């Protein structure tokens, strides 16, 4: 998953979510220059059970859970998903993170 | 413990976090506890008791309290008794007489309420408030002193 | 019982006893031997946001508060509560009529 | 005076006491201390109960085995059955493995219980906590899965703590001192293997899934 | 909402939340329930937070509080979910910084 | 409190030892230490500030703009000190708005 | 009756230990009698003490960074890490490591002594055993539980510190940074006097053993069973007693 | 700490109290950790190791800030609205004048309470009150007026 940051209290072992429910983890952040401007990049371990259950074109947000808690990548379905599934190769982005309290 | 304190019922139209053996408070000092909480229809009924020693007036408010941000909820007789009639034993208080606390899925929801209607729109890019700010700041700019001079000269010659 | 007692600021004492005497409640605490006057004013206080409570004295006066004496229920104060904060603007907030708000500004 | 049940009682009563106290006490400074009944349970069944139970364990029945084994052995016993066509490591060893393998569950239920007991006694009476906060927050982050695996976790070390305590009480040597220092040594080796034990099965329980949820 | 989270009834405990799974429309939940507490068959499904902190859990709120009951192995397709914090917060930020303060 | 830190703009230089009440109550003097090899000047101001949200403290200074050195031993007065948020008081504050 | 008979041996173990202090205080130390002592029980039991402090800490660390992870505050995990190590794991493993091998030794040792006469021997040269033997035993036994204590602390918190960043990815600065955040001085302090009151207990207990053992043939065993044992609940009692006047003083209050 | 690092010098205005071995980050992303806090004359400087292959324009922005509101605190390095060709290499400062700090939590709510205690705020209620004695069921008879 890339984004333009990745968010604040976003650590390895953050919960990735679909509907709301974990489906993995977050594995490992980096940081990669794109058009000469660092992105992040996010590696998510996914359970394949649910990989058959995210549409292609399911949005991506880095959301908080608590004022005092950590970060989550949140996965929801589209107004018009895809027939096409997630997988390893499907390139994905983050739609939005939330502000920081800074 | 009976025969040394009154129990009185009370309905609530919620009764969160609140559990029996909880503590009720007079004045923030505790007086008694809560012995059971069952449902009655679509109002929860909380028998609780307070020690015999202090006493209540007949007209109290029993309102939820939570303390702090994690704590354990109480019950409060939220008038201090300054004479008159008193809190008889076997007594109910229905949900005119009963207060519950705000709750925090109520903040968040009236939060994201208020800065969604009242927050900026694609067709009002500055939202209702800075609209009005910026009006107010460009129509009233320079006008400061003449305003001024014209409440004093309305003001003496009225 | 044991909450902080403070004077400018700095703990002077700590909270020993809170007892209900008709519609007050007595509150008995120490200034560690130090003298505050009769005119002094004190103030339940939240310190902290998860809740920590303390009292506050401000001296005044040139009388000395001899041992065992009370200040008068006008000179102190209690707090407002964040509870009680949160409680008013929610409920208030609830009760506005948004579009109506929207349309006078 | 009760046996090993009352040395086990005793010492998982302080445990869980030690728990309640030290947890209300920083959960007040701090101020959110409606957790203790939550943070209490955790305690004891991830790393405190189990870990003291074994130790008590160890002391109480393991020295008692090494002591009652060395005995037979400077007297002649041992020697007395392999005369008398007798297999002594079946009769003797064997014979502790099993009657230590049917006790250990029961003396580790009331361990449970009475840490549990103790814990809640001094929070919600001498720290005078509300009993239902306290139930609450203990019988909703409590889960029985960790109870299971922390009596398979007390019946392994259970099994290696006798089969370690019977070795050195069985090979004893150097008359009636001998046995003390066989004792001395067989403690400590306890001691290591029971950390060791319950450290290595809570790594692999709780590895990947903590099995626990407070946040969203 | 996880597993093992708390079934209520107007804030009181009634069950225990059993599993929680994604689905095409959403998330489906499956509690336990005892049998002495019988819910009506208008309630809805209300996720909530107990505090700031979490302690997620589920209540089934009934305005009626009467008339016909669920029978075990049902479902209650009414639901509701907790307005959430990131866009709460996304949503101050962004209505505070268009306020021309110069102009304030 | 006595042993918090003393930090010139955030930077650690030494500790608090005694905070005393002078004028009948009315102040608070604090005795602080500043590392040696850091000297204070004529305008140079002290503030308290959290440490956290739990209730712990530390004393801030700020250089100023003089160039005078204030020597060894002085007292900041009171002109030129500020405490820290007094939450209550925020707290206390919104009760008319709300 | 039935409370008369464990109250003689109470009351024998105390008029041991007044003795043993009028001794201490009176007559002339035995240097190389305590030297040999304390060299002894740190042989006995250092090795053990660091295999029990090294996993069970990385056991405590492991479980309170998990928890806190979930909880979502794991910066905070170092407070934790400092305040049970330095005021319960540190005095706790001190006293399974004292009482499991320096008070067994010592009362094997003295069983030793009893059972081959040498007390006798020494008692009808007009010699004291009280003052030539139990008094360095015990001063030995207080010196090596100080020591021990002060060790189990610092490798606990660094072995935590280890665990937690290179395998459980936490941030090394919200650890050393937050140890200090609940412990100071009362905490030390106090765990200081645990360890001291734990070593000196275990001697004490040790020594009143071994020279009342019974002989026979399971006698030197039973007695060292039974000092382990009374070991074990008498420290247990002290740190719970210790436990509760140390929470009274508080670093956070 | 690995080798290839590099070390850069961020004059900061002040600190907010930060430790050293806190979190650099660049795009909120956790690369590197500052070394020393050393005052040199009475301006605070921070010594800070970047892990290796990453770019930093010479006039990027250094700003300390708050990681959580019950947590840390870090150094964002992040690049400006018009980066610069030329990079920061090892051995370089970045001066006060691209240095900033957030506020605090306890600075912004010291600000909102100056306004609420200073601002004369019981004052509004009671306007509010005498404008709904205005307006209290003339609302068509002021219009007509008008």
């Amino acid at each position: 998953v890339l984004s333009g940051r990745a968010g604040l209290s976003m650590d390895p072992g953050s919960k990735v979510t679909f509907n709301g429910v974990p489906i993995g983890r977050l594995a490992s952040i980096d940081v990669v220059e794109v058009d000469d401007n660092p992105e992040a990049r996010l590696t998510l371990d996914v359970d394949p059970k649910y990989l058959d259950l995210i549409p292609e074109n399911a949005n991506v947000e880095l959301r908080a859970t608590t004022v005092f808690g950590n970060k989550y990548i949140s996965f929801l379905s589209p107004k018009n998903p895809s027939a096409e599934r997630l997988s390893a190769s499907t390139p994905i982005r983050a739609q939005g993170v939330t502000t920081e309290f800074n | 413990r009976k025969l040394t304190n009154t129990t009185v019922t009370a309905y609530f139209p919620e009764v969160l976090a609140l559990y029996p053996g909880d503590k009720v408070l007079i004045m923030g000092v505790r007086v008694g506890s809560i012995d059971s909480i069952e449902t009655a229809g679509d109002k929860m009924k909380v028998v609780f008791h307070f020690n015999n020693k202090y006493k209540v007036p007949e007209n109290a408010t029993a309102s939820i309290l939570n303390p702090s941000l994690v704590a354990s909820r109480v019950i409060q007789l939220s008038p201090p008794y300054t004479g008159g009639p008193t809190l008889r034993d076997g007594a109910v208080l229905d949900v005119d007489r009963t207060q519950v606390p705000i709750e925090y899925d109520e903040v968040r929801n009236q939060v994201t309420r208020l800065l969604a209607d009242l927050g900026p729109t694609p067709e009002q890019p500055k939202g209702p408030f800075g609209d009005i700010i910026e009006s107010f700041a460009d129509g009233f700019a320079g006008k400061g002193e003449q305003l001024n001079r014209t409440l004093r000269g309305l003001s003496d010659a009225l | 019982i044991g909450d902080k007692v403070r004077i400018a600021g700095m703990d002077v004492g700590n909270v020993k006893s809170m007892e209900i005497d008709g519609d007050k409640v007595v509150i008995g605490y120490t200034l560690g031997g130090r003298t505050i006057g009769t005119e002094s004013r004190a103030a339940i206080r939240t310190d902290t946001i998860l809740g920590r409570k303390n009292i506050e004295i401000e001296p005044r006066g040139s009388e000395t508060l001899k041992p065992r004496g009370v200040l008068p229920v006008g000179q102190t104060s209690a707090p407002y509560q964040i509870y009680d904060a949160f409680l008013d603007v929610t409920r208030n907030a609830a009760g506005w009529d948004t579009q109506a708000v929207r349309q006078s500004l | 005076i009760g046996g090993t049940v009352a040395i086990i009682g005793f010492v998982t009563l302080s445990a869980g006491s030690l728990i309640a106290i030290q947890g209300f006490a920083s959960l007040g400074n701090i101020g959110v201390e409606a957790f203790t009944g939550f943070f209490a349970a955790l305690a004891n069944i991830r790393v405190v109960a189990p870990v003291v139970t074994g130790q008590a364990l160890a002391a109480t029945v393991g020295a008692g085995a090494t002591a009652e084994l060395g005995a037979m052995r400077i007297s002649e016993e041992v020697d007395a059955l392999e005369v008398m066509g007798i297999k002594s490591i079946s009769y003797l060893v064997s014979t502790r493995i099993m009657a230590g393998a049917i006790v250990i569950i029961p003396l580790y239920a009331m361990a449970i219980l009475l840490s549990f007991m103790s814990a809640q006694l001094v929070t919600t009476i001498f720290y005078s906590q509300s009993v239902g906060t306290y139930e609450h927050y203990f019988h909703t982050f409590l889960r029985v899965d960790d109870v299971m695996w922390s009596f398979l976790e007390v019946i392994i070390m259970s099994v290696i703590v006798m089969l370690n305590h019977c070795y050195f009480g069985y090979f004893a040597s150097g008359g009636a001192v001998g046995v003390g220092e066989a004792v001395g040594r067989s403690m400590r080796t306890s001691l290591i293997a029971i950390v060791l034990v319950v450290l290595l099965a809570s790594l692999a329980l709780y590895g990947t899934d903590p099995n626990f949820n407070l946040t969203v | 909402l996880y597993a093992t989270a708390n079934v209520t009834y107007r804030g009181t405990t009634i069950g225990k939340v059993t599993s929680v799974e994604p689905s095409e429309s959403g998330a489906r939940v499956e509690m336990n329930i005892y049998d002495r507490y019988k819910i009506p068959a208008d309630a809805t499904a209300n996720v909530h937070s107990v505090s700031a902190v979490g302690e997620q859990f589920i209540d089934l709120t009934s305005d009626s509080g009467g008339g016909a009951y669920f029978q075990p192995g049902d479902t209650i397709t009414k639901a509701t979910v907790p307005a959430e914090v990131g866009p709460a917060l996304d949503a101050a930020e962004k209505g505070l910084a268009v306020l021309p303060k110069e102009k304030i | 409190r006595d042993g918090q830190f003393v930090r010139a703009a955030g930077v650690e230089v030494g500790k608090v030892k005694s905070v005393d009440l002078i004028n009948g109550g009315e102040q608070a003097e604090v005795k602080f230490t500043v590392e040696r090899s850091l000297p204070l000047f004529q305008e140079t101001t002290a503030a308290i500030r959290y440490q956290d949200l739990i209730g712990n403290r530390y004393l801030e200074l700020k250089r100023g703009d003089s160039d005078q050195i204030l020597p060894p031993g002085s007292t900041i007065p009171v002109e030129r000190t500020e405490p820290a948020l007094d939450l209550d008081a925020l707290v206390g504050g919104f009760r008319p708005l709300f | 009756g039935q409370l008369e008979k464990p109250l003689a041996t109470v009351g024998g173990f105390f008029k041991m230990s007044v003795m043993t202090g009028k001794a201490l205080f009176t007559r002339p130390f035995q240097w190389k009698e305590f030297v040999l002592q304390s060299w002894f029980l740190i042989r006995v039991a250092f090795l053990p003490t660091l295999a029990v402090s090294i996993p069970l800490t990385v056991l405590i660390i492991f479980t309170l960074n998990i928890l806190l992870a979930e909880f979502g505050a794991a910066d905070v995990s170092g407070a934790g890490a400092a305040l049970g190590a330095v005021t319960q794991l540190g005095p706790l493993v001190t006293v399974l490591v004292v009482a499991g091998a320096g008070s067994t030794a010592i009362c094997a040792d003295l069983g030793a002594r009893t059972v081959r006469e040498e007390i006798d021997a020494l008692e009808v040269l007009g010699i004291d055993p009280i003052e030539r033997l139990v008094v360095p035993r015990v001063v030995a036994s207080t010196f090596v539980a100080f020591m021990l204590n002060g060790a189990v602390i610092t490798i606990g918190l660094v072995g935590g510190f280890f665990f937690g960043v290179y395998i459980q990815n936490v941030s090394a600065g919200a650890y050393v940074s937050t140890l200090t955040l609940l412990t100071g001085f009362p905490e030390v302090l106090i765990s200081v006097v645990k360890a001291t009151l734990f070593g000196m207990i275990a001697g004490l207990v040790g020594c009143y053993r071994g020279l009342t053992v019974a002989g026979g043939s399971k006698g030197v065993g039973t007695a060292v069973n039974e000092t382990l044992v009374l070991c074990v609940v008498a420290l247990f009692a002290v740190n719970v007693v210790l436990t509760t006047i140390g929470v009274r003083f508080g670093t956070g209050r | 700490t690995e080798s290839g690092s590099m070390t850069l010098y961020v004059q900061m205005p002040e600190t907010l109290a930060l430790n050293a071995n806190s979190r650099v980050r660049v795009r909120d992303v956790f690369v590197g950790r500052v070394r020393k806090i050393e005052l040199i004359n009475w301006v605070p400087t921070l010594t800070v190791d970047v892990e290796p292959g990453i770019k930093l324009p010479k006039n990027t922005l250094a700003k300390i800030g708050q990681t959580s509101l019950l947590g840390s605190q870090h150094v964002e390095l992040n690049p400006p609205e018009d980066p610069s060709s030329e990079l920061l290499r090892d051995g370089d400062t970045i001066p006060l004048a691209q240095s900033s700090a957030y506020p605090t939590i306890e600075r912004t709510l010291a600000g909102i309470s100056g306004i609420l205690t200073g601002g004369g705020i019981p004052n509004i209620e009671v306007i509010q009150t005498e404008v709904f004695n205005i307006l209290n069921g003339r609302a068509d008879q002021i219009r007509e007026f008008l």
